[PDB]
């Protein structure tokens, strides 16, 4: 991330700020927005760059905080890129959702996901010829 | 005739503190000195000879004490003290004048011990932290790349005009040394490249890296202040010159003699106006002969005009590209009598720029053949000075007692109440500063303050 200043027309370099990205660095820029500073855990702030990376359907949101009018002191601020509901579902940290019946799981998923998704998923199922055998087809729910 | 009123009894330091300082008359002829610390820990520090006492600024309680020892078996003098916090520690940077030369110490208030120390190649006159951490982070991007490779940086100046930027090596947690075991410096003249290679060697040899600025020698530096908002190190000289050094470029951006002539620069204070049309801010510079004759005390307002403001990744605003620097106000407080500056303090409130910005100057005048000194607190409002159309001095007839941009308070009730104790410093409490066009003259400002005496503290209100 190079960033200089425009003035009179003249562009004048200040600093190159690298990124903090690993796992080979295989993220693509989706959108970025430079703007007025946020209310972050560091009062030392001058400007804020909001950055949105993507790698497949996985996303990454970061904020670059520049401290002073020199673009040489900065700090990268990361965020959680999955919602609580999703993380809990992935990591089996959900204690509240009622267990038991196969239709109970149906209500559970229906209510969790919303009709747009739930019906799109039931659309994808029948296209691929995956059809519910009986009331208690657990092999289906799994899918 | 605004007069401060005393709001507490004199709250004495404990006896052990008084007694320890009064061993001033062995390591004699030691002057007791005391200052409120600039940070946010509510400390005041007193020093006499090798003895340092840290006390609670509001109660006078002893918080910490240390008697420094001399590397060369002869007591040092605690000359300079600055607040300094790093990692999760709270401390003081200390300059010790020694028979040979000097030592810069980092003193940890949590354990009341010196934790780092270095031998200085000269006699220290002032010290100033520049930054309390290193590493690659947005928070250090305003500093020259060579400084960013260091881990904490303190500026140190000497009586021959050396300007030293010293690596505090705060990344080294295996090294706990007291003032007696001070490490040597490796001084590089100017500002090199390839710092990491140099540093690594330097620290394997058990030394701290130091950059000495290329700057003329031979004249003592008397004042030193890092101005965060302009990223400038202000260097005041005993001959009345003031240098401003940009800590991004490491170049001297300004250097001129103040209008008081060859009189030492004794203090500075920074102010930012609320609304200025060309990115101007202000540096007061105080010239004083108080450490010699005591016959000259003058205030000099420098207007610094910059080409731009920069929001840093840190969220901090920085003035950038100095276009001019010129004196736009002069006030002579002195120049038989003896006059000395007690304190010089800027207070700003933010709602961008502060909407309130005042500088408070406190001074004492002793007339020979007059036992009780007069003590004055004067409050300069930069925005009312704008409103007054930037006069360059008091007009003929005009008086500080009746000035639209300056309020003058008498602290004589404090003097009467505390005699013969000496006032060492005065701190105005920022949080207390509180308010037909005449009404917005600073005379209508109310505020609380605390005087540091040689034997305790005492609180006042100005209303």
């Amino acid at each position: 991330f190079q960033m200089g200043t425009l003035l009179v027309l003249t562009y004048t370099f200040q600093n190159n700020i690298p990124t903090n990205l690993s796992a080979s660095a295989i993220w693509s820029i989706v959108d970025l927005v430079l703007t007025r500073p946020l209310e972050l855990n560091v009062e030392a702030s001058y400007l804020n760059l909001i950055v949105l990376w993507k790698s497949g359907t996985a996303s990454k949101l970061q904020i670059l905080n520049v401290n002073d009018e020199s673009f040489k002191n900065y700090e990268w601020i990361e965020s959680v890129n999955k919602s609580l509901v999703d993380l809990q579902s992935e990591h089996d940290l959900d204690i509240v959702t009622k267990t038991g019946d196969v239709e109970r799981g149906f209500c559970n998923l229906k209510s969790r996901y919303g009709t747009q998704i739930f019906e799109r998923a039931q659309q994808i199922l029948s296209e691929n010829k995956i059809i519910m055998a009986h009331n208690e087809d657990e092999e289906y729910l799994a899918n | 005739d605004l007069t401060a009123q005393v709001t507490s009894d004199l709250l004495h330091f404990p006896e052990v503190t008084i007694e320890a300082l009064g061993e001033d008359e062995i390591t004699l002829e030691s002057v007791l000195r005391g200052k409120f610390a600039a940070g946010k820990n509510g400390l005041a520090c007193l020093a006499c000879g090798p003895q340092l006492e840290v006390v609670n600024s509001l109660t006078g309680e002893r918080l910490s004490a240390y008697r420094f020892s001399g590397v060369n078996e002869q007591p040092p003098v605690v000359l300079a003290v600055k607040e300094f916090s790093w990692h999760k520690r709270t401390g003081l940077l200390i300059g010790l004048e020694e028979a040979d030369g000097s030592v810069l110490c980092l003193y940890d208030l949590g354990i009341s011990r010196v934790v780092k120390a270095v031998v200085l190649p000269g006699r220290v006159t002032a010290i100033e932290p520049i930054i309390n951490h290193g590493g690659a982070s947005a928070s250090t991007q305003h500093l020259h790349p060579s400084l960013r490779w260091l881990f904490g940086v303190a500026a140190v100046v000497t009586d021959v005009g050396q300007i030293l930027l010293i690596d505090l090596c705060l990344d080294d947690l295996s090294c706990s040394q007291n003032e007696v075991e001070a490490s040597d410096l490796e001084v590089i003249t100017g500002i090199p490249a390839e710092v990491p290679h140099i540093r690594e060697r330097v620290m394997r040899e058990g030394r701290h890296l130091c950059f000495q600025l290329v700057s003329p020698l031979g004249v003592a530096i008397s004042t030193l202040s890092y101005i965060n908002r302009t990223n400038q190190l202000a260097v005041g000289f005993s001959d009345g010159y003031l240098a401003l050094w940009n800590m991004k470029s490491m170049k001297r951006e300004y250097y001129t003699q103040l209008e008081g002539g060859r009189v030492p620069v004794h203090a500075v204070a920074f102010q930012e106006p609320e609304n200025d049309p060309r990115n101007c801010c202000y540096l007061w510079a105080v010239q004083s002969t108080q450490d010699s004759e005591g016959d000259v005390l003058s205030l000099h307002l420098l207007q610094l005009a910059f080409g731009d403001r920069k929001c840093l990744a840190s969220g901090q605003i920085l003035y950038e590209g100095l276009e001019y620097c010129e004196e736009r106000y002069t006030l002579d407080l002195a120049g038989t009598s003896n006059t000395k500056l007690l304190g010089c303090q800027s207070i700003e409130r933010f709602p961008l720029s502060p909407d309130t910005s005042v500088s408070v100057f406190t001074w004492q005048v002793n007339i020979y053949g007059q036992g009780k000194p007069s003590v004055y607190l004067g409050l300069f409002d930069i925005n009312r000075w704008y409103h007054a159309q930037m006069p360059d001095s008091l007009r003929s007839g005009e008086s500080l007692h009746n000035c639209s941009y300056f309020a003058l308070w008498s602290l004589d009730s404090v003097v009467s109440r505390t005699s013969p104790h000496h006032i060492l410093d005065i701190l105005v409490h920022e949080r207390s500063l509180n308010r037909p066009e005449q009404f917005f003259n600073p005379s209508t400002f109310n505020f609380d303050a605390t005087c540091l005496l040689d034997s305790g503290v005492i609180h006042v209100t100005c209303a």
